RNA sequence: AACGCGACGAUAACCCGCACGGUAGACGUAUAAGAAUAGGCUCCGGCCUCGUAUCCUAGCAGGCGAUUCCUCCGCCGG
């Protein structure tokens, strides 16, 4: 959903004088702003535990951004999604040089082949696959594979759509 | 090159192959820099082309006439 | 002999009305500039003289020419398009009729 | 003065707009070429003496050139063009003469009966072709110094197939 | 890149039917004179039997055709097949509408006005630029010959005649290459050379 | 097709009077290969993303006379 960073968000049970120093749970949430990543936040921790944003507060946003952004790797993600049949789990993999881009591309892929949306869908675990042959998918598997070499046929050149007239009939072999 | 080379790899490769010497003299050049210099022209300057093809034009045409 | 033109404008085409679907306001006019096709080329003519010349099958100066003047005052789209204001709206029967977008006032 | 007021007619109110001088664009040098876009020498192109107030452009020819007189002009009426020529030797005295606006500006028989009739064109003055070529005689020999300089300024402005001046460099 | 021209011809061949229609529809009401040849030769995606169900669906949904002017009249030539479909996408019971079809002018082949004169393309409707690879498309003609058109030989014949004459004048054509070609390297060492340099550094 | 069309045959003039010089839109309204788009062109050297190209384009809305050029354009005949 947009350009969606990496948020850390940390917070906790308002404190009482039953229970000084509550435990400070901490959650990585993908949000385009802060308010949804906090508003996320809030929503996982209600579904597993008893706290609520009325009786809790928050010690922290944080953004984590990318070690090597320059580099492009494999990613694995885990996931979850209400379908009106119910909820199933799967996992992708897809290829980026980024948590935030694969997320993205999760997203667009999800949506296209299973129409799911970002109410319905859970991240479980999103890493990064260190080392070939963990790579269980197919169209992966031939992008990493030894000396990879394609051509580029039938390129429909950019012909500016205000030029409606040409005189000269277009070459698709550039 | 070796793959996924860090920018003094590639740097190093760019250097030694000279790649800023082959692509000006490759055509795609000439044409950018034919576009780019004709763009820059001036409308004093198109009036010399005007009075400069013309010139070039006669010469032109008494050698086609001879053939 | 010279053999050459006289042209100072650029070519233009009335094309419509500002409007909606149905509801379409006479007093703001489309022009078509040939040559402009983004917003950046429309912003180069905003606020020049735009002239609408026709024939009227009568001669009151001695000439049957007769000339509406307008000017252009913001683009119109993402296309070149631009909107102008005239004196007095164009006539209608004019969709699709040639406009002279001088250069004039310039700032070059 | 010599009337009391005879009606309610109120005085205006003191405005307050003074008046404060006109800054012209930095593309009008004197020496400047131009092109001439709208009045009865349209398309041609001119050189540029002198900045007048008020937006107003003192420009010459020079007459034996292009046919241009000594005349004033709107800046927002022509268009600067990058060739500017050289104004050593011109009269710096005799162009201040001419930038004046008293310069450019000035019942009987006869009366009644030339009504109807067309006036007759009046010819050019002494001074008025005197004044020009004083002013143009150190112009068009610094115009022939410059290369093509002279057929560039008899010529006359126009625009071919494609040509779209918000991509021409003037 | 939006000019204007007197008239522009348009080349049918290998042009999707819709797109084309598209375009010219927007240009005639704008104000451009159109001319489209090789009406037989336009293309209608899909295959040809997805053609022949909406041929069937439109003489469908009529009760009592004009024979003359509508009914199947309207697919027994390529040429009124764009025709129809121009008219669908132009206000044509306005006066407007109207004019906007006189600037039009269709033809199946290429007339002896239009052979000598210059035939442009519509990058936005050509087949080969809008279509997948594997993707199949039906011809206009092959659609017209099989309701009722009958000249699909004729046109046949007087476009193969059409090509023999082009390829005498490309012959014509090579010979002013070599002559302007040689002319330019002959000239070119009393060319004053003062001046080549000065149109090379001005792109010319 | 009597309210579509083609070819061909035969085919309406002088005098007197008297009323006026359109077109849905010219302004350089210049530009003919064909064919393919998992290819093609050629001068046989080479060349193709790019028509962002080619031709034309100076002078009283474009004069006069020269110096100077046999280039370009136009009308009539074969």
């Amino acid at each position: 959903m947009g350009r969606l960073q990496e948020y850390q968000v940390i917070g906790r049970h308002l404190p009482t004088e039953a229970n000084p120093n509550p435990a400070l749970y901490r959650m990585r949430i993908f949000a385009p702003n802060e308010v949804v990543a906090k508003s996320r936040f809030w929503y996982f921790l209600r579904g597993l535990k008893k706290v609520k944003k009325a009786t809790g507060e928050i010690v922290s946003v944080n953004v984590i951004s990318e070690k090597h952004p320059l580099k492009v790797k494999n990613f694995g993600i885990w996931l979850r999604y209400d379908s009106r049949s119910g909820t199933h789990n799967m996992y992708k993999e897809y290829r980026e040089t980024s948590r935030v881009a694969a997320v993205e591309a999760m997203y667009a892929d999800m949506a296209a082949r299973h129409r799911a949306r970002f109410r319905s869908i859970h991240i479980l675990k999103v890493v990064e696959l260190e080392k070939t042959e963990d790579v269980k998918r197919p169209y992966i598997k031939q992008l990493v594979a030894k000396n990879l070499s394609f051509p580029l046929p039938h390129r429909v050149p950019k012909i500016s759509t205000k030029k409606i007239f040409s005189a000269k009939r277009p070459s698709t072999f550039s | 090159l070796p793959r996924g080379a860090r920018t003094g790899a590639v740097k190093k490769a760019w250097e030694a192959y000279g790649v800023d010497a082959k692509w000006k003299e490759t055509n795609w050049a000439k044409k950018q820099l034919q576009q780019e210099r004709r763009q820059s022209l001036t409308d004093f300057d198109r009036f010399k082309v005007m009075r400069l093809k013309k010139q070039r034009r006669f010469e032109e045409r008494k050698a086609l006439a001879k053939i | 002999p010279s053999e050459a033109g006289h042209r100072l404008y650029v070519k233009g085409r009335h094309l419509s009305y500002q409007r909606g679907r149905r509801n379409t306001h006479p007093k703001t006019s489309l022009i078509k500039i040939e040559g402009v096709d983004d917003t950046a080329a429309a912003n180069f003519y905003l606020g020049k003289r735009v002239a609408y010349v026709y024939r009227a099958q009568k001669e009151v100066r001695g000439t049957k020419i007769r000339v509406i003047w307008g000017k252009i005052t913001r683009p119109h789209g993402n296309s070149g398009v631009v909107r102008a204001k005239f004196t007095h709206p164009l006539p209608a029967r004019s969709f699709g009729a040639s406009v002279r977008i001088m250069l004039y006032p310039s700032s070059i | 003065q010599k009337w009391y007021p005879a009606e309610d007619e109120a005085q205006p109110k003191k405005v307050r707009k003074a008046v404060r001088p006109w800054t012209p664009r930095k593309s009008l040098q004197p020496g400047t070429v131009l092109i001439l876009l709208a009045g009865r020498f349209r398309g041609k192109r001119v050189v540029l003496l002198k900045c007048l107030d008020q937006g107003v452009l003192l420009v010459t020819g020079p007459f034996k050139i292009n046919g241009v007189p000594l005349r004033r002009v709107n800046a927002r009426y022509v268009i600067a063009t990058s060739v500017k020529v050289d104004l050593t030797g011109v009269d710096q005295a005799k162009i201040d003469e001419v930038a004046q606006p008293k310069y450019f500006t000035a019942a009987s028989e006869e009366a009644f009966f030339k009504q109807g009739e067309k006036p007759q064109k009046k010819p050019v003055s002494s001074t008025r072709a005197a004044d020009q070529k004083a002013i143009d005689k150190a112009l068009i020999a610094n115009i022939k110094k410059v290369d093509m300089l002279a057929s560039y300024l008899a010529s006359s402005f126009s625009l071919r197939k494609g040509d779209k001046p918000h991509l021409m460099k003037f | 890149m939006s000019s204007f021209e007197s008239v522009v011809v348009i080349d049918g061949k290998g042009h999707l039917l819709g797109r084309l229609a598209s375009i010219v529809a927007k240009q005639l009401l704008s104000g451009q004179k159109i001319v489209v040849v090789r009406c037989e030769a336009l293309n209608i995606s899909g295959e040809f039997f997805r053609a022949k169900l909406k041929y069937h669906a439109y003489l469908r949904k009529m009760t009592r055709y004009n024979p003359t002017r509508g009914g199947p009249f309207h697919f027994r030539a390529p040429s009124r097949i764009f025709y129809k479909a121009v008219r669908g996408m132009i206000p044509h019971k306005t006066a407007r509408g109207a004019a906007a079809l006189e600037r039009l002018k269709v033809f199946e082949g290429v007339p002896p006005p239009y052979d000598k004169k210059k035939k442009m393309v519509v990058p936005q409707a050509l087949r080969v630029l809008r279509l997948q690879p594997g993707r199949k498309y039906c011809t206009v003609g092959r659609l017209s010959h099989e309701v009722g058109w009958k000249y699909q030989d004729v046109v046949a014949r007087l476009e193969e005649r059409r090509k023999a004459k082009g390829a005498a004048y490309y012959e014509r054509k090579k010979l002013a290459a070599r002559q302007l070609s040689e002319a330019k390297k002959a000239a070119a060492a009393k060319v004053d050379p003062k001046v080549s340099e000065a149109l090379a550094a001005y792109g010319y």
